[PDB]
């Protein structure tokens, strides 16, 4: 929020969280 | 082996008869068709219980076997007289007054869905028919020449119950697999055959009810290869619709037109997607893979169906067995034990 490949990483992680 | 097929046809009738008796009087929630799965073979080949297949292929095989069994037992064709009809293929030439007409028997109505939006529109396609012209012009056998001819299909005999297939399936050669179409389509609760019959076209051109009421909606939800089948069916009561899926029988609110659209009408919708622990909002166009497949229309206990032309034991015992076991595991029984032991 404050950085391109990280965008897919966060999206893939945001479904991985409990 | 004609003798084997005759017993095969009759055996299906006996197995199917049992199913009617059970659903009429079995006190359990649902029935497990042990014999029906074992007896029925699709086009002779055995039916795989773990394999998805087109319902029409099962439908076509079933309606034929019962008709054969009835004929083998001296009864007429119950379903063909009540559900089956007869097309009146008409060939009218424009350059010559020659007219060709022939009759074609059928079981269900197939209507184009990709190029039509409502069941009415796909139905004048039969009345309007097709025009053959140019190199495709129909070759008149009497004239021995090619002449423009309007080839149209009209219903000659009106069965008391009308079967309509909603063509939503085809094959994709690029994908090398069966594909499903979820095109938005329409159909009314009360449907009229009169403008679309032979008499109606003759009445309009200038030389026995025709109205039908929808009672059954077969719906598919899933992929063409797999998917699920379930029905929405009206109850003939003296004073409604119900939801039939597998072993479950419940009520439904699809009598409303909005729920009519959401479930059976199918089609596109601009769906809303909820994700990212309810922090990200997105809009995605979605296909209603749940949509109608086959429709049944009823016109507004026949002795002729009983007249010749050419068991309740399994029901009772499964009633008794269940209601014996239903009492064993009843919560009031366990409380009777607790009182009996602790008294």
């Amino acid at each position: 929020e404050r950085s391109h490949s990280a965008r897919m990483t966060l999206a893939k992680a945001c479904e991985l969280c409990p | 082996k004609t003798e084997d097929r005759k017993e095969y046809n009759i055996g299906v009738l006996r197995h199917l008869q049992v199913i009617f008796g059970h659903l009429a009087a079995s006190r359990l929630q649902y029935y497990v068709p042990r014999g029906f799965w074992k007896q029925f073979r699709l086009w002779g080949e055995p039916v795989n219980l773990r394999e998805q297949h087109d319902a029409l292929e099962f439908f076509n095989s079933l309606v034929d076997s019962l008709d054969e069994a009835l004929k083998a037992l001296g009864h007429p064709a119950m379903l063909s007289k009540v559900l089956g009809g007869s097309f009146a293929d008409q060939k009218i030439c424009q350059g010559c007054p020659h007219r060709y007409e022939c009759e074609e028997s059928f079981t269900t109505l197939n209507v184009d869905i990709r190029n039509h939006q409502n069941l009415l529109d796909s139905l004048e396609q039969y009345v309007k028919g097709d025009l053959l012209e140019g190199a495709n012009a129909y070759h008149c056998e009497k004239c021995n020449k090619k002449v423009d001819t309007v080839k149209r299909l009209l219903i000659k005999k009106l069965p008391p119950v009308l079967a309509i297939q909603l063509k939503r399936f085809d094959y994709d050669w690029e994908r090398e697999c069966a594909i499903k179409f979820n095109d938005y389509f329409e159909f009314p609760r009360e449907l009229d055959m009169e403008p679309y019959t032979v008499a109606g076209v003759a009445k309009l051109e200038g030389d026995g009810s025709t109205k039908y009421r929808l009672v059954g909606v077969l719906v598919h939800s899933g992929q063409a290869s797999g998917g699920h089948y379930y029905s929405y069916i009206i109850q003939r009561n003296g004073g409604r619709w119900y939801k039939f899926d597998d072993g479950d029988v419940t009520e439904c609110k699809m009598d409303d037109d909005e729920e009519m659209k959401n479930q059976c009408f199918g089609g596109e919708y601009m769906g809303e997607v909820f994700d990212h622990m309810m922090k990200r909002m997105s809009y995605r166009r979605q296909k209603r893979w749940w949509n109608a497949y086959i429709l049944f229309y009823e016109r507004m206990q026949d002795d002729e169906l009983i007249r010749y032309i050419s068991i309740e034991r399994s029901v009772r015992k499964q009633n008794v067995q269940f209601m014996h076991n239903r009492m064993q595991y009843s919560m009031e029984y366990f409380q009777f034990m607790k009182k009996l032991l602790t008294c």
